[PDB]
């Protein structure tokens, strides 16, 4: 057939960019970064009704400071977090410290091209890593399968990414609140979610140096989702 | 054609195409000038971003208190390679109490690039390498091409538009060789330089990186507000 | 730990077992049971080397319970002896043996007959009337064989344990703490818990 | 040893050989999971094909994990008994370790987690196989059924069938499975999970097989005249 | 056909057309020659300057094999490099046994046989360069000359890379015009002449000249680069015979 | 410098055929004729000994080859592949019987041992079938007198008569008009004289034939007294003169 | 036997004050009962304002200096030249002595 | 590299198949019939030599009919020579067994662990799998009498009556017909060869073309006696049920 | 067709790898010759310096393998040197375990072994060679065994390789169908040497000079080459009869 690692005459990895594909496919994640805090939101896209929601598991906790959204092949992500969380723990065990959102995303993307003929292909899933160090502050990282990872005020991923990148391009200003950001994640995701958006197939999480990460409560986001529609009809 | 589906294999008229192919992986990738004098080398690299949201992808590594680079291509691999340089430059200090010399950080690195290339299931490193150091004879300025090729000059450029630069560098090379003991006009030349590969963007504050090492100079990187001054 | 007792009647199978956990200088504790089920009728009683001991019992019981639920099936108490003793004959000619010797009270389902075994830790196997390890049996096996006949119902057994536990407590120089009794029969395994 | 990576990315973005995997699913026997408000039942379709069959002693389609969580299948026969195997090992390992038994969540993920990682080693196929788990966590008295699939994705359902004419049967389940009341009893589960079948296996009992699983380790098989009672008595009802 | 995309395979000649095609990678770089003396050895080398940025006298291409032994090759520069890696270890490895430095021909035997290996199995590849090679050891001066397939043989005089026709017509002169021999010091000019006369095969970028030597009387049998005033004798020696 | 070849070489066509080893039973099929008779008190083993050169001395290619005293084996097919499975066959007789039990295996089980190693040629990585078919002429104390083929998939099965290679499809006709089981070792000799002729083009003599016998056991080949246990090998490979001799009675 | 330990003596003193902090040690390097060396500096600056003293077994002390400094260098490296808190290093160098637990760095070790 | 020459022994097809698997079965219907056929006090095992010729000696010949251990036997229907090697590993585990619980091994574990080895072969290694299918006949204590069969894929199925190798339509066809549930050893001895002589391509069934097996509790004083038949006694039983 | 790249069966039973292996034998374009006399074993072998520039005392397709054993190969020299450099570790190699030194003909066998190898196994190709192997032997006397890229050996009274190799063969055949020996019936190695050199000149029908030959004679205890002066005394012998 052909190698794994094979350079095509562009000067790009065949298999890197055939995951971003997949990638595409994927549900949509988003990924809003303030001062007072980081966002993330994800679309849950059940393939059936009676799978139950809950289960569906696309944001995920690393460490108290940092959390993490994923889109495209999912099942791909189970040892990138597993990695994550052991580097974080890792870490603090040899500095008695927080580790940095940078070191961590870095450490993640460490994993991503070690594929040949080591694992048999790279990984179908992006990452979006939000957290908060005393060094940055609060910080939004894109990691993907080329190995590459870029820090982001705003970010999306999966299959409605370009027109909500496109969105979070007029959107986003260096004085959002975290009320706003919440709002805007559940707008732009209302906007490229084929099903109609509500608190069982859409999910938010934030990040603030307080409270650490939390995954939110379908009630409480519910009162959210019941925020933007009167300020939507507002105007 | 049938040539390229691995690094082993030669064409007919004795060519490696995985190898060429990696090198345009480069001409992809932002632009980044090196230049050097008797007393400091000075490396400027236009950083790129992903969008307006984005960050700007950092272009320049430390290797050493008197070496570092930068790169153009796949970052990964200029981590990869970088790391290997940083582990050499300590391996020199912690057994010989000697700091490593920039020609022979330049041997190394074609090296371990050289297995890359005459291995199965391996492929060349996706990267090209500026390196910049002062050591016991003075200022260097090495070119790391991915097919192994490492070469000393006093100036150049590599990435998108880099001939521009390269020119530019080629006619001013008798004016920017003689500026020592001055690094705020080495690296005026540098940004001059790197000038000659912009079309449509401009050097703006987050955009610009500049590093220098130097006589009574460790390598130090300039980033955001830092570089300022000489936009 | 200490004394280890097992008795073999007409239709079940009696392990006692002391109480006393010693470290040293202190008695850390009164009340310990130093037995797993390793079946629904196979029990094994186990003394020796601290860690040892609990490490092995333990691996024992998941490696028995593991075939349990792959057969859908209990293996009879002949062949859990048996794979109990190829575990500890492997363990002498390591770099670190178990130092564990255990007894094997069981009640064979098919052949309707209560068995015991008693293994010590080089992987010598014994099918037995009534068994003990270390110290114990110094003492109890002259009892057992003036006293012992094969038709005993459960009642006479614990009698003649009491005999065999009054005898160790009369005679024996560290305090043991009393015992833990344990009946293996047809119906499976229940604590006798007045002792 | 054989590093050749089989599972790899189509231009497309696609894993061929994960895809083809769930064809192999979709060729094997219907399973089907239905979870009530105090019970799971599991039935599996038993393809007529194969008669003078050695019913005692062939391999049963679902298979005990461990006293409290069970397993079914759809998909190739000798692939799932190697995630039966490890199941199995982890169940225990968990025990030993832990010192309670593996919640039905935590299985299911180590089962996902070993189907995933064939989709991306060397040398090896992705197993053609989905599973139903099914059981109660430990001193829990709430139901808990999940699917697995040869790509490592794993989820929760309330009603879920996977294997040939799964379609069909996943479309009677949409329709008839009520998330507000779900089936109250043993008898209500057990009668919902036999008419699902009875929409694409097309013959009478010998071919469905049913598992109630209840709380606190209580889990039973039913025999042939028990399932022949309840398909006599959905077509005495039908036939109105 | 498909006989000539695995390295390994004969073809239906009996060729290893993945060697052949190697030899095209040599036959691409830049002229290389060597030069056999009275008491040592002469290696000599083009390197083309691709621009006005190259630092003059820096970019080594010449390589030193324990203390005694010379290396220069055409063709791909890093496989070269790799080559002369080995050919250090070897020599190391028989120094650590033996006591005495390696001799000559049992130096190229090492590389002759590392190179034949890389056309053995169709998981590597050949390698990219001629490599001429030699100097003093106790049985006087060697020069020798190592093709991608693992082929050797000792020289009087050697060339390889794209000027090779042209070095060879004037190193078959001087063996013609020379039966008794040639001294060190003529040979250091004589390589510097071969070099400029074969650059008119590259003569479209100016060219660096590079020369070392090995000889029992001049170096005490030691490699060493001929440099300054010996260096630049001979380019004004070399400068006059084209003019 | 890697074996990369982890993955047969041999596989499963549509049709169920395993290509490499009806290609490699085609090699056997081109080489020369080769065939063993089986008598009441021996075995013969015989072939042709074509000569590459009238230059070459063909005595130092031996066809006809000693496994184990009692044990001979000859082929058709690939000779140098023939050459390291009696070298290997020879040395397992040793290490997977000799050395364990202090007696030479059993004709049945060396074959076996045979079969396994020719099996696994066929199914490991990276290399192809034997292209050999061999014959097994052996005796052993509990089993008697024996003949085995032995064929590149493994495969083996016991001959009362058989041959293979060249004209083997005409010499088995041969022998089942001419076997029963009554033979003599004199007599089975004679019938294997003439079977070889008929595929033998030119020279026919005890210098271009090669033939060897399990019979009788040869103290005076022992080469010590003794032991009164150990008797001597049955195997025997006939001389030049000694072929010669049956040829005139012919 | 070969005794793969030594004791070069000396004597070493940390105070911790309101702003500030002194290690102290003496300069005299002993074995047995002869001088060595009146003046080799046991006492080290290690970067990030931190000052580190190994003291016993001298060549220990030399190995476990250099490989915190190393360890200093590294931590710059791959955590974008954030400072080594002295709560940091004090971990990170426990994880260097426990790394030799069964063939001890011989020395006490004061930050 | 090597990629090149690589077959993929261990892939799905789009239709969610393994090539080599279906291939090896493709190969294993050209092989001579084996039928194993279970009864209530024994079960039979016969199968049809593939090689007639008359050269052949039967008496020391085993093609077909091997002996795992002294209550489990196998029917073999493919490559002899992979058989053997599968047969040697499960001769082994079952003495494994024996040696670790002090009882004889349970008819399902050592299918079980064969079967699992064949299933290996089509899911990892870049091998290509054993072109085996074996009828198991044997007894144990929890069971009693089973017959199973596994072929390469490593799918193992337990039956009353069963044939695997060539005309397998035809023969379970005809053992479905006349089999029944109260049988006897006797009866499925002559079923066994009526099916053979009927599916047979040879022109007439014969002894010195069969090899046949019983495995009976009908020893003395209530033991288990596996009988490998010779050839004289194949001869017996031809008579005997009356096809010769 | 990849049945013709890699060493395994094509439909015919055939190996092309190793056939093909056998054409590149011929690829130097060099005749090698052998024979045996009473006491020696003489080879010879053509030697062609093409290139003025080459060292000519560096251009050698005869071998010193041991004390006994010498070796002349036709085939490329990279492939040469290989088998050349094995046979000594091997002849050294077994006189240090089995306490004698390594027969001419066990030799041979244990490379043609190793041949059979490559052959069999697909990552190793064959080597493109053919070995003569010569010797005295101390048990058989004056000794020719010849490998092959096959895995073939066999012994020979006397043999020829090369591109005329059947001219070569059929002159020594029809010298032993007159004499009716199986050797050169001469006392001393100079004239079996000046045999050799005179039924080659016969068979090629070419003149040589010193320059043109190489030659090797193995004697009791010892092998050892002949330098272009030791050639040129056998070649005015030769003339002057
Ligand atoms: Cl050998």
């Amino acid at each position: 057939d052909r190698g794994v690692s094979t350079f095509s005459p562009e000067g790009r990895l065949f298999q890197v960019e055939y995951s971003l594909e997949a990638i595409k496919l994927g549900s949509t994640a988003i990924g809003i970064a303030t001062k007072e805090g980081v966002v993330l939101g994800v679309e849950k896209r059940a393939t059936s009704p009676l799978l139950e929601s809950d289960s569906i598991e696309k944001i995920v906790e690393i460490d108290r400071h940092i959390g993490c959204a994923m889109s495209g092949l999912t099942a791909d992500a189970r040892s990138m977090i597993e990695h994550a969380r052991t580097a974080a723990v890792t870490h603090n065990l040899y500095y008695d410290e927080d580790i940095n959102v940078e070191s961590l995303t870095q450490s993640v993307c460490d994993l991503a091209l070690r594929f040949g003929e080591l694992m048999s292909r790279p990984f179908g899933v992006a990452l979006l890593i939000a957290g908060h160090d005393a060094d940055d502050g609060y910080q939004l990282f894109h990691a993907e399968p080329s190995g590459t990872f870029y820090r982001y005020n705003a970010k999306a991923i999966g299959s409605g990414s370009e027109g909500a990148q496109a969105e979070l391009l007029n959107e986003w200003h260096s004085s959002l609140t975290l009320k706003e950001a919440e709002l805007l994640v559940l707008k732009i995701l209302k906007q490229v979610m084929e099903e109609k958006l509500d608190e069982n197939n859409a999910q938010l999480s934030c990040i603030t140096k307080q409270d650490g990460f939390k995954i939110y409560d379908n009630e409480k986001t519910a009162e959210l989702i019941k925020e933007l529609k009167e300020k939507e009809a507002a105007e | 054609n049938n040539y390229d589906g691995d690094t082993v294999t030669f064409s007919p008229t004795g060519r490696l195409f995985q190898v060429e192919y990696a090198l345009e992986a480069i001409k992809q990738g932002s632009v980044t000038v090196g230049l050097r004098s008797n007393t400091h080398a000075v490396l400027v690299a236009l950083k790129r971003n992903a969008d307006e949201l984005s960050s700007y992808q950092k272009k320049i590594i430390k290797c050493d208190e008197h070496m570092g680079l930068s790169l153009a291509g796949l970052a990964p691999d200029a981590r990869v390679l970088s790391n290997y340089l940083r582990q050499q430059c300590n391996y020199s200090s912690l057994v010989f109490n000697r700091k490593l010399a920039v020609e022979r950080a330049g041997h190394l690195l074609c090296d371990k690039a050289q297995k890359n290339t005459q291995s199965y299931g391996g492929r060349p490193y996706g990267v090209g390498l500026l390196i910049i150091g002062y050591d016991k004879s003075g200022a260097h300025l090495l070119e790391f091409q991915p097919s192994g090729n490492v070469t000393e000059l006093y100036g150049t450029a590599i990435g998108a538009r880099s001939q521009g630069a390269k020119t530019y560098l080629e006619r001013t090379l008798d004016t920017f060789i003689k500026i020592d003991g001055n690094p705020d006009e080495l690296i005026k030349a540098g940004v001059e330089a790197i000038s000659q590969s912009l079309r449509d963007e401009s050097l703006t504050v987050d955009n610009l990186s500049i590093a220098i090492v130097g006589k009574d100079t460790p390598f130090t990187i300039y980033d955001g507000e830092a570089v300022a001054k000489y936009i | 730990m200490d004394i280890i007792l097992g008795i073999r009647v007409q239709d079940s199978v009696i392990l006692a077992s002391s109480k006393a956990v010693t470290r040293g200088i202190s008695v850390l504790k009164d009340s310990d049971d130093k037995t797993r089920q390793l079946s629904p009728h196979t029990l094994m009683s186990f003394a020796g080397e601290a860690g040892d001991t609990v490490q092995f019992a333990e691996y024992i019981q998941a490696n028995i319970q593991l075939y349990s639920i792959r057969e859908d099936y209990e293996l009879s108490p002949q062949a859990v002896s048996s794979f109990v003793r190829q575990e500890l004959a492997k363990s002498i000619r390591s770099r670190r043996p178990y130092q564990v010797n255990v007894l094997i009270g069981g009640y064979d389902k098919k052949k309707n007959k209560p068995e015991l075994y008693q293994i010590d830790y080089l992987g010598t196997k014994v099918e037995l009337p009534y068994g003990a390890h270390g110290y114990s049996g110094f003492y109890t096996f002259s009892l057992l064989d003036h006293h012992y006949r094969p038709d005993m119902t459960t009642e006479e057994g614990l009698d003649l344990l009491k005999l065999c536990v009054q005898e160790l407590e009369k005679r024996m120089p560290m305090d043991f703490k009393g015992v833990i009794v344990k009946i293996v029969d047809k119906d499976g395994i229940r604590q006798v818990d007045d002792f | 040893g054989y590093d050749r990576a089989l599972s790899i990315f189509s231009p497309d973005g696609h894993i061929f050989q994960v895809e083809y995997a769930l064809e192999a699913v979709k060729r094997g026997t219907c399973a089907v999971g239905v979870k009530g408000k105090n019970c799971v039942v599991l039935g599996c379709e038993r393809r007529s094909t194969l008669k003078l069959q050695d019913t005692r002693i062939t391999p049963s389609k679902v298979s005990k994990i461990d006293s409290h969580v069970v397993l079914s299948f759809s998909g190739l026969n000798a692939d799932s008994r190697i995630l039966i195997e490890k199941a199995r090992v982890e169940a225990q390992s968990h025990r030993l370790t832990l010192e309670d038994p593996v919640t039905v969540e935590y299985l299911t993920r180590y089962v996902a987690g070993v189907q995933q990682r064939y989709t991306q080693s060397g040398g090896v196929r992705p197993f053609g196989v989905s599973t139903l788990i099914a059981g109660f966590d430990p001193r829990d008295d709430e139901p808990k059924l999940y699917q697995t699939e040869p790509s490592g994705i794993y989820s929760s359902w309330s009603a879920q069938t996977i294997g040939r004419n799964s379609k069909t049967v996943r479309e009677f389940l949409e329709k008839n499975y009520d998330r507000k009341e779900p089936p109250a009893t043993v008898e209500e589960c057990v009668k919902l999970t036999v008419r699902s079948l009875l929409e694409v296996v097309q013959t009478g009992a010998k071919n469905i097989e049913i598992t109630v699983v209840k709380p606190d380790s209580d889990i039973v098989a039913l025999s042939s005249e028990e399932i022949n009672q309840y398909v006599t008595q959905i077509e005495q009802e039908k036939q109105e | 056909t498909g006989y000539d995309l695995s390295n390994s395979v004969f073809s239906p000649d009996g060729r290893n057309f993945q060697v052949e095609y190697a030899v095209k990678a040599v036959e691409n770089g830049t002229t290389s020659i060597g030069i056999k003396c009275n008491d040592g050895v002469v290696f000599a080398v083009e390197k083309l300057i691709t621009s006005k940025l190259l630092v003059p006298q820096k970019n080594v291409k010449i390589q030193v094999v324990d203390r005694h032994i010379g290396c220069v090759y055409s063709g791909l520069i890093p496989d070269g490099r790799h080559l002369v890696n080995r050919g250090r270890e070897e020599a190391a490895s028989f120094k650590k046994l033996y006591k005495t430095p390696i001799p000559i021909p049992a130096f190229a035997d090492r590389l002759g046989q590392y190179v034949q290996a890389h056309t053995l199995y169709n998981s590597v590849r050949p390698f990219g360069v001629s490599t001429i090679f030699g100097g003093v050891d106790k049985n006087g001066a060697h020069l020798y000359m190592l093709e991608p397939s693992g082929s050797y043989w000792g020289y009087k005089g050697a060339a390889t890379g794209k000027g090779r026709q042209s070095a060879k017509a004037e190193l078959e002169k001087l063996v013609d015009h020379h039966p008794e021999g040639l001294s060190a010091r003529e040979a250091v000019k004589q390589a510097a002449k071969i070099i400029y006369l074969a650059h008119e095969d590259n003569k479209e970028k100016d060219f660096e000249l590079e020369i070392s030597w090995c000889s029992l009387s001049e170096t005490n049998g030691l490699h060493k680069f001929v440099k300054g005033d010996l260096l630049q004798e001979a380019i004004d020696f070399a400068q006059k015979e084209i003019n | 410098m890697t074996d990369r070849y982890s993955f047969s070489l041999t596989t499963f066509s549509p049709s169920g055929k395993l290509g490499q080893i009806d290609y490699a039973l085609t090699a056997v099929k081109q080489g020369v004729t080769s065939l063993g008779i089986k008598a009441t008190n021996g075995v013969v083993i015989a072939t042709e000994k074509k000569s590459s050169s009238p230059l070459a001395m063909s005595e130092t290619l031996s066809k006809v080859s000693l496994l184990t005293p009692d044990i001979g084996a000859v082929y058709s097919g690939m000779g140098p592949d023939y050459r390291v499975l009696v070298d290997k066959s020879r040395k397992v007789a040793h290490t997977s019987y000799k050395r364990i039990y202090g007696e030479y295996p059993p004709t049945k089980l060396l074959v076996s041992e045979v079969a396994k190693i020719m099996q696994e040629a066929t199914q490991s990585g990276g290399v192809r079938p034997f292209g050999v078919s061999l014959l097994i002429a052996g005796h052993d104390e509990f089993n008697g007198f024996s003949l085995y083929q032995v064929d590149p998939s493994g495969s083996y099965f016991p001959w009362k008569a058989t041959a293979i290679g060249k004209g083997s499809v005409a010499a088995k006709t041969f022998l089942e008009k001419r076997w029963n089981d009554e033979l003599e070792l004199e007599d089975a000799i004679h019938i294997a004289l003439l079977t070889l002729k008929e595929s033998v083009e030119g020279e026919f003599n005890g210098d271009t034939i090669e033939l060897a016998i399990i019979g009788d056991e040869n103290p005076d080949l022992l080469g010590y007294t003794g032991i009164p246990t150990d008797k001597g090998p049955r195997f025997r490979k006939l001389t030049s003169q000694e072929i010669n001799d049956r040829l005139e009675a012919l | 036997q070969f005794n793969p330990y030594g004791d070069n003596g000396g004597t070493i003193l940390g105070i911790a004050g309101e702003d500030f902090a002194v290690l102290a040690g003496d300069t005299r390097n002993i074995t047995d009962y002869s001088i060595n060396s009146r003046y080799e500096p046991k006492v080290f600056d290690c970067g990030d304002n931190i000052v580190m003293s190994a003291n016993g077994f001298a060549a220990d002390g030399d190995a476990l200096v250099k490989r915190f400094k190393n360890s200093v260098k590294w931590y710059h490296f791959d955590h974008n030249d954030k400072k080594l808190s002295i709560n940091s290093a004090a971990r990170n160098i426990q994880h260097l002595l426990y790394g030799k637990r069964f063939f001890p760095y011989y020395v006490h070790t004061i930050i | 590299g090597s990629r090149r020459y690589d077959s993929r022994t261990t892939i799905f097809s789009p239709e969610g198949r393994l090539y080599q698997v279906e291939y090896a079965l493709e190969s294993i219907s050209h092989a001579g019939t084996a039928i194993g056929i279970m009864a209530s006090d024994g079960i039979v095992l016969a199968a049809e030599r593939k090689v007639t010729s008359t050269l052949l000696e039967q008496d020391t010949s085993t093609e077909k009919l091997y002996k795992l251990n002294d209550k489990i036997a196998v029917a073999v229907a493919g490559l002899t020579a992979d058989a053997e090697i599968l047969i040697n590993t499960a001769r082994i585990h079952a003495q494994n067994y024996l040696k670790t619980y002090n009882e004889d091994i349970p008819v399902e574990i050592l299918v079980r662990r064969l079967s699992d080895i064949k299933q290996g072969y089509t899911q990892h290694g870049g091998l290509r799998p054993f072109g085996v299918s074996f009828i198991y006949a044997g007894y144990d204590d929890r069971y009693g009498y089973q017959l199973y069969t596994s072929n390469p894929s490593g799918n193992y199925t337990g039956w009353k009556a069963i044939s695997v190798g060539a005309n397998t339509s035809a023969a379970q066809t005809l053992l479905q017909m006349d089999y029944k549930d109260d049988m006897k050893v006797d009866d499925a001895i002559e079923l066994a060869l009526k099916t053979l002589s009927k599916t047979t391509d040879s022109s007439a069934l014969t002894y010195d073309r069969l090899e046949f097996a019983t495995i009976r509790k009908g020893a003395n004083d209530g033991e288990v006696y596996q009988k490998i038949f010779k050839p004289q006694e194949i001869k017996d039983i031809l008579v005997k049920t009356g096809i010769t | 067709g990849y049945d013709r790249h890699i060493t395994i069966f094509s439909p015919e039973g055939r190996l092309y790898q190793v056939e093909y292996a056998f054409k590149a034998t011929n690829q130097t374009n060099i005749n090698s010759l052998a024979v045996r006399g009473k006491d020696c074993t003489v080879v010879i072998s053509q030697k062609k310096v093409p290139d003025k520039l080459l060292d000519p005392t560096t251009v050698s397709y005869i071998f010193c393998i041991s004390r006994t054993i010498g070796m002349v190969v036709n085939g490329p020299i990279p492939d040469a040197r290989n088998a050349a450099l094995r046979a000594k570790a091997e002849a050294a190699e077994f006189r240090y375990k089995y306490g004698y030194d390594m027969p001419c003909d066990v030799l041979a066998k244990r490379m043609a072994n190793l041949s059979q190898i490559y052959t069999q196994r697909a990552y190793m190709r064959p080597l493109g060679v053919i070995l003569t192997f010569v010797s005295v032997d101390e048990e058989l006397g004056p000794s020719i065994y010849k490998t092959d890229p096959a895995g073939y050996y066999v012994g020979y009274k006397a043999t020829a390789t090369g591109p005329k190799q059947q001219e070569i063969t059929t002159n020594l055949e029809n010298h032993f169908k007159k004499s009716k020996i199986d050797h050169i019936n001469e006392e001393s190695w100079e004239k079996v040497v000046e045999f050799a050199i005179t039924h080659m000149i016969d068979a090629l029908g070419t003149e040589f000079s010193k320059n043109d030959l190489e030659v090797g004679v193995a004697t009791k205890d010892k092998f050892f080459t002949l330098s272009a002066e030791n050639i040129e005394e056998r070649l005015v012998a030769i003339a002057e009869q």
